[PDB]
């Protein structure tokens, strides 16, 4: 269930859902696994905000255990293509793909809560068939792993060699360690 | 030399169960006669005028009080309605219609008409429909109230005496309203 709220305007009172009210203020929620349906919906919201105002900062709250890579990469290119600075915040957890969208935010406008947790690992896959076909899907997923490490280093500033060793297996990073790692800029402990 | 007790005794004969309402009219009627009686060339200058707003349930006798008052009242009295009034010179009616109706009762006497009393019925008909400032022009409603503001405080409005005899005159008589009471 979704509660309904009332926003007071000069013309009159209007009934809005809680998610649509925040959308009016350039705020998007990324919840659950990243799939083709959830990803294609966020893109339309980002594009809608671009036309309304290209100079106002966007806030993107991420709480997700990750998911498909191809669905997430469509969002990454969108954040970098459009002019507005997409501010990112990590709430609860940020997995492999959730972490990639976190660091892809605008430099200086990336935050993580004091008790949040980030997890990063290598791409997962699989195939069943002839050996010739397995080699094709293996070469493809290998390029993705290399491509994801190159971009991760670009935003985090670390070297490609460091990202390769730390992403070989699951690695959990607390909120303070994320700042030292260059993934985020600061922590929003209290309101000032 | 009427007194609140004498005027209330007369009104009590025609109205029952309106003790609070009767007191207000007696004071205004007594004060209004007293205000006009004063030469005004005294320490008190531009004496204030207290208007009246009669709000009550349906069929409680509001319209009746104004009718009975005119019988006992010596000065002219007129009873108009805000249903036909339209702002910005529309086809319905103008606010000046109220003043010319007073002269019909006063026989076109300017000095005697300014000291008259005015009554309006169905004032709620021009209240906004429980909304914020409108997005368009409300000819009947918010617009009508705007026009009556200056009339209640006091001003001169053009009024053709008798409607005008013919093209010959082509003039309007100024009618002060600073002294006129409004109910
Ligand atoms: N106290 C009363 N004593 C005697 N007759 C009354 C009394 N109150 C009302 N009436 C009768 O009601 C009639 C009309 O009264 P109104 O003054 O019109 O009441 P009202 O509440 O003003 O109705 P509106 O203003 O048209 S909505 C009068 O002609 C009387 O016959």
């Amino acid at each position: 269930l979704v509660p309904m709220v009332i926003e007071q305007t000069s013309r009159g009172e209007r009934s809005f859902d809680i998610y649509s009210r925040l959308l009016k203020e350039r705020v998007i929620f990324l919840t659950g696994q990243v799939e083709d349906h959830m990803a294609n919906l966020i893109v339309a919201q980002m594009l809608f905000l671009e036309a309304e105002n290209p100079e106002k900062d966007i806030y993107l709250y991420i709480n997700s255990p990750g998911g498909v890579i191809t669905a997430g990469m469509s969002i990454y290119d969108t954040m970098q293509f459009i002019k507005p600075d997409v501010s990112t915040i990590c709430m609860g957890q940020a997995a492999s793909m959730g972490a990639f969208l976190l660091t892809a935010g605008a430099k200086g406008k990336r935050f993580c809560l004091p008790n949040s947790r980030v997890m990063i690992h290598q791409p997962l896959g699989g195939y069943q068939g002839q050996a010739t076909d397995i080699e094709i899907h293996a070469r493809e997923i290998l390029k993705v792993k290399g491509r994801m490490n190159e971009l991760m280093a670009l935003h985090t500033g670390q070297s490609l060699e460091q990202i390769e060793r730390d992403t070989e297996r699951d690695r959990f990073l607390s909120a303070p360690e994320a700042v030292e790692y260059g993934l985020v800029d600061s922590i929003l402990t209290h309101r000032n | 030399l009427p007194t609140p007790h004498e005027i209330r005794n007369h009104l009590d004969d025609y109205v029952i169960g309106q003790e609070q309402a009767k007191k207000v009219l007696a004071v205004a009627v007594y004060n209004h006669y007293k205000r006009l009686r004063n030469g005004d060339t005294s320490n008190g200058v531009e004496l204030g005028k207290s208007n009246i707003l009669l709000i009550g349930p349906t069929g409680s006798g509001k319209t009746l009080l104004a009718e009975t008052l005119a019988r006992l009242l010596d000065v002219p009295f007129t009873m108009a309605d805000a249903t036909t009034l339209t702002e910005a010179g529309y086809v319905g009616e103008d606010v000046e219609n109220i003043i010319q109706k007073l002269l019909q009762k006063s026989d076109y006497d300017v000095q005697k008409a300014q000291r008259g009393i005015v009554y309006i019925d169905q004032i709620d008909k021009i209240s906004r429909k429980s909304d914020n400032p409108s997005i368009t022009r409300d000819v009947s409603g918010e617009g009508v109230q705007q026009a009556l503001l200056k009339l209640i405080e006091g001003t001169v409005a053009a009024v053709p005496p008798q409607g005008g005899r013919k093209h010959p005159q082509q003039e309007f008589l100024q009618v002060d309203t600073s002294k006129i009471l409004f109910i």
